[PDB]
């Protein structure tokens, strides 16, 4: 029935860049309501309750056509990635291991904030921006998706997600992104669990050269 | 370009690795003895030794002269030749905290449970949320008793009576799927020790602990889990070339389940992950889709694709829209109805135009005149234009689909009208008669069909690119 | 037929759906199996001496209260296309096994005499299938030595 | 052991036996009808199509299968985007469809 996974810190952890309201309401009710309705929709059919959040959201999700139950999953996979994607008083430069794959595949740190900062802000309506690993290249890319799809759904390991729906930034930031990306990228990012998610990832995808024989 | 690049390239690529060789003493003196020459003087060293050891009697006094007695100098040209890696070490990252919970494909499809008894099960699913610091794991109660695991004391009792009902018919059906065994296969016949565990006993997320009883160069290397079907973790190709310096048989190690897959389907359905050790910087090769089955009873092979969730075959792109084209106006029903038309004036004309034919016109009652099944029609009759034979259409229209009533009574009327217009000469008007309104009236439907399918397309791919979902479908 | 053709010939033509099993399975050669002594148990009796089964001149398994074993010959019909009859080379076989039993009186408690001497009846059975008329073209014992000691090795013979 | 019903191999969700608090809901009754007898339609839909065939029968046919799936009176058929099937009447059908798009 995946009961609701707590946040790793308390709801005013981060009071100075995100309100302790704004906590409240987007995993108080919003994510909340998501997983009650996933639970309505799971109680009903037995073929989708013997499947891993995984594979229900990349199921629930057609080859394109997705069924009545790929928002509420997909919503509530989303969320619990984006909860574990902060951390209190984080962000600044990131860490070893991570570094280097970013400055080998996109230049510089500047040159990631640049253009995570412009994948933001070219979206339109309601979704989310992810920096991602990619199988069968090996190459960190920021992406971008819209409503509710994730990029797991075509072989892509998420490894930083952010929350572009206008249910996230409106109690203390209205009608701007330039403030709430900045804030998110500034002294919200957890450089830790995307340290920690693309060691997992490590185990899938192998970024690294073999280790050929003289012979 | 040297050979620094250009070996690295049969690697990578290629799949090259220099896999060592057990010559024979025989075979071992030619390539040792062809660099020289033709036929030269032996003075190389390591090459006298080749041509020294052919003789059995030597191989024996150089071997208790090292010693090692017998049935250890045979096994000790099997070592690995080349760079000996030095030996796995294996951390961790914290305790081993761990719940007790049914695993979430329970029941099996088919069996039958108190649902009560399972949304008392299903809680402990719904609790696997929670944290653990390592504040409260310093508190460790310490008893050695009074566990409070009860919903999978329940899932057990259940369990262990699906256990001994359907594992006669389980293991028929073995036999009659899959011929002989291959790991990953269900352990039948005298190789089924009582107490394995079932298929329903896993899931992915489980850590488990397994002896290494088989390796694959193709495949992998085949865990003995502890149940009636074994693991399988994906390693191919040269992997193994540093791999099998790290693994070896009867090793027991600690894995994790990625995923299980039915086993009709999967060839392989239990895949798993190297926990203890961690080989994770030595793969490079990596299944891009898990293998299947590939049966008799399979007919269609786009019901294949759907089972085990693979691409579709790709069609060439024929480059139109499939947004502006001609809309359909046939009807699949017309068809008929123009055999049925035809048959009605086919009768109606020899019936009423030379009624002394069939002596009366019983056309409110007329009953058939040959028998007549539905599932034969080959009339082609090789009809000849004074040219040659070329098939045409004359087919059969049994009057039991035949309602003769309609035209029966609408034919005299019109025939009323044509003798009634010789004299003053009124322009006859007859184009349409009730078979040729309903094809008018069933094209019209089947265009209704075709006129909306095309219009909602024009809110689809508005939506479908406003968001991002394909247009046509993957491959 | 006397024992099961449906299991026999099931058995017969198997192969392996991953690997083989020796080496000769991965082949795919004839398949001359050697029935072991508990499937011709129902067709066993104490008053029985010898059971012999030939599969043609290919093969004779012969079983004896004490052992049992096989025999290995070949055949050569080809060797004369237009002049091959298979027809009454069976009697010959049995007529030299006949021939070899009443000559040798050794050959019944003797598993090495045995095989020795029933390579006489498959020369027999080779010759007869090399003319056409059943009783026209039955080999002499002399022809049959020579071609016994042409086709075997001297070790057999 | 129990193949996969072809009904939702495909990802047709068929409603049998329809309530009827259901379709006014739903609102069945303004969707166009639809009406054929012995026949075989191929389509190759583009749009979801919800059917609520009135009398009859369907034994809808995939492209390529070997098998068949059937309906009658009462269904709520879900016949969904990209589908390739043959369509084999038999006998008076009725129908009404209400092609629905992304949404609802």
């Amino acid at each position: 029935y995946y009961g609701l996974k707590k946040p790793p810190y308390n709801l005013d952890a981060l009071e100075p860049y995100m309100s302790q309201k704004t906590l409240e309401s987007h995993w108080g009710v919003q994510h909340r309501n998501y997983l009650e309705a996933l639970n309505r929709h799971l109680s009903r059919s037995d073929t989708l309750y013997g499947h891993t959040m995984d594979e229900l959201v990349k199921v629930t999700y057609n080859y394109g056509n997705p069924l009545p139950e790929f928002n509420d999953a997909a919503q509530v996979w989303n969320h619990d990635f984006f909860w574990e994607s902060m951390q209190p008083g984080g962000g600044e430069s990131p860490t070893l291991g991570l570094l280097q794959q970013i400055e080998k595949d996109f230049g510089s740190f500047p040159n990631f904030k640049e253009k995570f900062i412009e994948a933001a802000m070219t979206l339109f309506g309601s979704g989310w921006v992810w920096l991602v690993l990619k199988r069968k290249e090996k190459q960190l890319a920021v992406v971008k998706t819209s409503n509710a799809v994730t990029p797991i759904l075509w072989d892509d390991i998420p490894i930083i997600c952010l929350d572009l729906w206008e249910h996230a930034y409106y109690l203390d930031y209205k009608n701007d992104r330039a403030e709430y990306v900045n804030v998110f990228m500034n002294h919200l990012v957890s450089w830790h669990a995307a340290t920690a998610r693309l060691a997992r990832a490590q185990a899938f995808v192998n970024l690294g050269e073999p280790k050929i024989p003289v012979a | 370009e040297t050979e620094e690049e250009a070996r690295k390239r049969n690697w990578v690529e290629r799949g090259w690795a220099p896999w060592e060789e057990i010559l024979s003493p025989e075979a071992d003196f030619a390539r040792k003895s062809l660099n020289e020459g033709e036929e030269v003087a032996l003075k190389n060293p390591d090459t006298i030794e080749a041509f020294k050891m052919l003789k059995p009697s030597y191989r024996k006094k150089k071997m208790e002269e090292m010693g090692l007695t017998e049935d250890e100098y045979y096994a000790r040209q099997f070592d690995i030749k080349g760079e000996i890696l030095d030996p796995l070490e294996t951390y961790w990252d914290g305790p081993l905290v761990v719940r007790h919970v049914a695993p979430r494909d329970w029941p099996p499809p088919g069996w039958e449970v108190d649902r009560k008894e399972l949304e008392f099960i299903r809680e402990g699913h719904k609790m696997m949320a929670e944290r653990v610091d390592m504040k409260e794991l310093d508190n460790v109660i310490r008893e050695k008793e009074g566990m409070c695991m009860d919903r999978y004391k329940v899932f057990l009792k259940q369990y262990q009576e699906w256990v001994e009902f359907n594992k006669d018919k389980l293991e028929e059906e073995s036999y009659e799927h899959d011929q002989d065994y291959h790991p990953g296969r269900r352990k039948r016949g005298k190789d089924y020790e009582e107490g394995m565990y079932e298929l329903p006993f896993y899931y992915p997320g489980q850590i488990c602990l397994g002896k290494v009883t088989t390796l694959h160069l193709y495949q992998g290397a085949f865990v003995d889990v502890g149940g009636v079907y074994e693991g399988w973790v994906p390693i191919k190709g040269n992997d193994w070339y540093w791999i099998r310096q790290h693994i070896k048989v009867g090793m027991h190690v600690m894995v994790e389940i990625l995923a299980k897959r039915d086993p009709y389907r999967f060839r392989f359905p239990l895949e798993l992950r190297f926990v203890d050790p961690n080989i994770d910087h030595l793969l490079f090769q990596r299944f891009e889709y898990p293998p299947i089955f590939h049966r008799d009873e399979d007919t269609n092979l786009d019901e294949l694709r759907r089972d085990c969730r693979r691409p579709p075959f790709p069609r060439k792109d024929p480059g139109v829209k499939v947004e502006e084209e001609p809309l359909l106006s046939d009807h699949p029903y017309v068809d008929k109805l123009w055999q049925i038309n035809v048959a009605e004036q086919m009768i109606l004309d020899d019936m009423e135009a030379n009624p002394d034919k069939y002596k009366g016109k019983k056309l409110s009652e007329l009953t058939d005149e040959e028998e007549f099944d539905e599932e034969h029609s080959v009339e082609y009759t090789k009809v000849q234009y004074k040219k040659s034979l070329l098939p045409k259409t004359i087919l059969k229209t049994s009057v039991k689909e035949l309602d003769l009533e309609s035209a029966f009574a609408e034919r005299q009327l019109h025939n009323r009208l044509q003798k009634e217009a010789e004299e003053r000469g009124e322009d006859y008007k007859v184009d349409k008669l009730r078979r040729n309104i309903e094809m008018d009236e069933y094209d019209f439907i089947h265009w209704r069909r075709s006129f909306e399918e095309r219009e909602a397309l024009l809110r689809d791919i508005s939506c479908r690119q406003a968001l991002g979902l394909p247009l046509q479908e993957p491959g | 037929f006397l024992l099961d053709e449906d299991h026999y010939e099931r058995r017969k033509n198997y192969r392996p759906q991953y690997y083989s099993e020796n080496y000769e399975q991965s082949k795919n050669r004839r398949d001359y199996y050697h029935y072991t002594r508990e499937e011709i148990s129902p067709l066993w009796h104490d008053g029985l001496k010898f059971l012999f089964v030939t599969d043609g001149t290919l093969r004779i398994h012969y079983y004896a209260p004490s052992f049992d074993g096989v025999v290995v010959g070949t055949e050569d019909v080809l060797i004369t296309p237009f002049t091959c009859d298979r027809t009454g080379s069976g009697d010959a076989v049995v007529a030299g096994i006949m021939r070899k039993l009443t000559s040798h009186p050794e050959m019944y408690e003797d598993q090495d005499v045995l095989e020795r001497q029933l390579r006489f009846s498959i020369a027999a059975g080779i010759i007869s299938q090399w003319t056409i008329g059943a009783v026209r073209g039955f080999p002499t014992e002399s022809a049959t030595q020579n071609l016994k000691e042409q086709v075997y090795v001297p070790s057999m013979w | 052991r129990i193949e996969k019903p072809l009904e939702e191999l495909y990802k047709i969700r068929v409603e049998r036996k329809v309530s009827p608090e259901r379709l006014n809901e739903l609102g069945v009754s303004r969707w166009t009808t639809w009406k054929t007898g012995k026949c075989r339609l191929p389509w190759d839909w583009h749009v979801d199509q919800l059917v609520y065939i009135e009398e009859g029968e369907v034994r809808v046919v995939p492209e390529g299968s070997k098998h068949y799936m059937s309906f009658k009176a009462g269904d709520l058929v879900r016949y969904p985007k990209w589908f390739e099937a043959d369509l084999w009447f038999n006998a008076f059908y009725q129908e009404r469809y209400s092609f629905r798009a992304y949404g609802d």
